[PDB]
């Protein structure tokens, strides 16, 4: 249960971070980043609703649940790390864009991370760029 | 990263196989059903050595550890070249063919 719960704690951090970062004074591009985080949270919520429906169907054990959550769990952990890197110093503006480029470079190791970094960099820089 | 991510996902598939059966199988029958799986684990863990509470072997021989860095990639590639077509030797062969994609990205 705790092994599955790591994603739960990461998501509780991510939801609180999205609510906090949703302040307009943090930045319009920062607002776009918060909106992207909220959309990712919504996709994770859709996954969690599917999980509740499967709990209604009784098709898991705690370990199997963690195994199914593993892909989204890694994405949420990466998102929490990126959010910490950004908001710990409130990387906003082009400092946040340089951080986004550096994140895409650090995600070049994992193709999904690099592609998501490029896409989210496009989405965030659309206001700033 | 690629090697042990492959290990984690392959263990997820192995866990799918393990949990696919009822938990009331004969101990000998289950052991035989994992004998090839047992050989694969022993060969891989002899290169792993993943004891945590009492460190050392995690399966297979007295595996102190696994080789380091991409030198672990070098030793693993040489081993997968020699030890081929077995429980872990074919499993490690498939893992190496997959990490070739990590090698494609490294290119």
């Amino acid at each position: 249960v705790s092994r599955i719960l790591p994603v739960a704690a990461s998501y509780s951090t991510v939801t609180r971070f999205i609510e906090e970062k949703s302040s307009f004074e943090y930045g319009q591009v920062n607002h776009a980043l918060a909106a992207a985080m909220r959309t990712l949270v919504k996709e994770y919520l859709v996954l969690v609703t599917q999980l509740e429906q499967l709990q209604r169907q009784g098709l898991l054990s705690l370990q199997k649940l963690w195994f199914y959550i593993q892909p989204a769990m890694r994405s949420l952990d990466i998102l929490a790390s990126l959010a910490t890197s950004v908001d710990k110093g409130e990387c906003i503006g082009g400092a946040t864009l340089s951080l986004l480029h550096d994140r895409s470079f650090s995600y070049t190791g994992d193709s999904q991370a690099q592609e998501l970094c490029l896409h989210l960099t496009k989405a965030a820089s659309t206001p700033y760029f | 990263q690629a090697f042990t991510s492959g290990l984690r996902r392959y263990l997820q598939y192995y866990r799918a196989c393990v949990l696919s059966t009822p938990p009331t199988l004969s101990l000998l029958t289950i052991g035989f059903l994992f004998k090839k799986l047992g050989r694969q684990l022993r060969y891989l863990a002899e290169l792993c050595g993943v004891g945590t509470a009492l460190p050392g072997t995690g399966g297979g021989e007295p595996r102190a550890a696994f080789p380091t860095g991409v030198r672990l990639l070098s030793y693993l590639y040489q081993e997968a070249l020699d030890n081929c077509s077995n429980e872990h030797y074919p499993v490690l062969l498939s893992l190496l063919k997959t990490s070739c994609e990590p090698y494609t990205r490294f290119i």
